[PDB]
């Protein structure tokens, strides 16, 4: 999934091709401040999407709730469809 | 002073380089005054880099930052901007001279 | 966020387009001196009924109101320019190069032969789009001219002829745009511009010294009211001038006896 987000941080336009002072002084000051904030924002997004040493401790947050759902008192593989089909068998049998 | 202490040490006497800034040939001649220590320090950094990616990044950034032609001169890049930067002080000097000619 | 940054780049390209349609100076529209009305009616302080210390505050409100009007006219110009460029950024191209990131596939890896290509694309944007071809002296020419001086026998001024070659190559340094040399390019340096500023400041300062020299050769009593304390003495009538320096300027003017 981080590859899927990286692939759309890969199609970001090069703002570094508009840093020169001929683009500085032609532009409205608030638009240039917004442009430099947008460049700082891209550096934030790219610095955090390439923190791949965080994915292990992110995966350790999905493990305990899933692993507690598989400590079921009925069966590890039980679900709603099989339990509803077995209630269909149980209820439509002779009590 | 921050961009001048890289060359001339920390106690740099900023008034000489504010009264008369460095001509391009003096910027070149004090880049080359410190080129050997830059080369040896960059080789020592690319040896002790954490990975060969960082080692190649160190040597590439240094071999771009060691060629003295790559010093960005704002007068060569933007000549008609540096002319307006000159007229930005010559205009208020002219305003002072206009007041003194009125007096 | 990608669409907003692309709209900002289209807006900056439209700013540069409709600023170079008018071919205007770069700093002119950011300088609020150019948006200042120098044909202002300039309110005369003798009608405004001021007491002794009330005239510099009048001068400050006149100066601050004219500066506020100049800044507000600058802001009105930039709002008009923003409207003119936001209305023409929608009709544009938006064909920009993308940020050089290393090409990483879905389940595969990334190789160092591509990460190095990405840093080459980074450091190729560190070199400026127009640069002084400042020649560093190659070693093969330096040793050649040092030994050519050594065969003449002047090998103890080989250092001076080497720095003379490097200085003569550096003083006639030509510029290159993309490696191709620019034909007919003249640039005014920063040391040249600062020398021009220093001579202009020195001649205007000697004009000021000449002004006060004439004024203190005719009436030398003027050196007893300090320059910061002068505007605090005025009023709108002449009799409203503060009597702090009236008696002293009267009695000093009569000479040393």
């Amino acid at each position: 999934l981080s590859n899927e987000r990286y692939q759309l941080l890969s199609q970001w336009p090069d703002f570094t091709t508009m840093y020169g002072k001929d683009f500085y002084y032609r532009a409205h000051p608030e638009d240039l401040k917004k442009f430099y904030d947008a460049a700082d924002e891209y550096y934030k997004l790219y610095e955090t999407v390439t923190e791949f040493d965080s994915l292990s401790a992110l995966a350790s947050q999905v493990v305990p709730n899933y692993a507690a759902r598989r400590r079921s008192t009925v069966h590890p593989a039980i679900g709603s469809t099989v339990a509803d089909g077995a209630f269909t068998n149980f209820l439509l049998s002779k009590q | 002073k921050e961009e001048l202490k890289v060359i001339y040490g920390d106690n740099v006497d900023v008034k000489h380089f504010q009264a008369s800034p460095r001509t391009p040939v003096q910027q070149l001649f004090d880049s080359l005054k410190n080129a050997a220590a830059n080369k040896e320090r960059a080789a020592k950094e690319a040896a002790a880099a954490a990975s060969p990616y960082l080692a190649y990044a160190v040597t590439k950034k240094q071999e771009v930052q060691a060629d003295p032609s790559n010093i960005p001169f704002d007068e060569v890049l933007y000549p008609q901007l540096s002319e307006e930067l000159l007229e930005l002080e010559l205009s208020d000097i002219r305003e002072d001279e206009i007041a003194l000619e009125k007096a | 966020k990608k669409q907003a940054t692309e709209n900002l780049m289209k807006l900056l390209q439209a700013y540069k387009d409709i600023g170079d349609a008018k071919s205007e100076p770069l700093l002119k529209n950011h300088n609020p001196r150019t948006f200042e009305d120098r044909d202002y009616p300039v309110p005369d302080f003798r009608t405004q009924n001021l007491k002794a210390g009330d005239v510099p505050k009048f001068f400050d409100t006149v100066i601050s109101t004219r500066a506020s009007a100049a800044i507000a006219s600058k802001d009105k110009f930039w709002a008009g320019r923003k409207t003119e460029a936001e209305a023409a950024s929608a009709k544009a191209s938006a064909a920009f190069p993308r940020v050089a990131v290393p090409e990483w596939k879905k389940g595969k890896t990334v190789s160092i032969e591509n990460l190095n290509t990405v840093t080459d694309k980074y450091a190729a944007a560190l070199v400026p789009k127009r640069k002084l071809a400042l020649p560093v002296l190659p070693e093969g020419v330096k040793k050649a001219v040092e030994d050519f001086a050594a065969s003449v026998g002047q090998a103890k001024n080989a250092s001076e002829v080497s720095e003379l070659l490097a200085k003569s190559l550096a003083e006639k340094a030509v510029v290159t745009e993309g490696g191709k040399v620019v034909e007919g390019f003249s640039y005014v340096s920063k040391a040249v511009a600062a020398k021009v500023i220093a001579t202009r400041r020195a001649e205007v300062h000697e004009r000021l010294l000449k002004l006060w020299a004439k004024r203190l050769l005719v009436s030398p009593e003027l050196a007893i009211v300090p320059l910061n304390e002068f505007d605090a003495q005025l009023a709108s009538k002449f009799e409203g001038i503060s009597p702090k320096y009236q008696e002293l300027l009267s009695a000093v003017a009569q000479g040393n006896k």
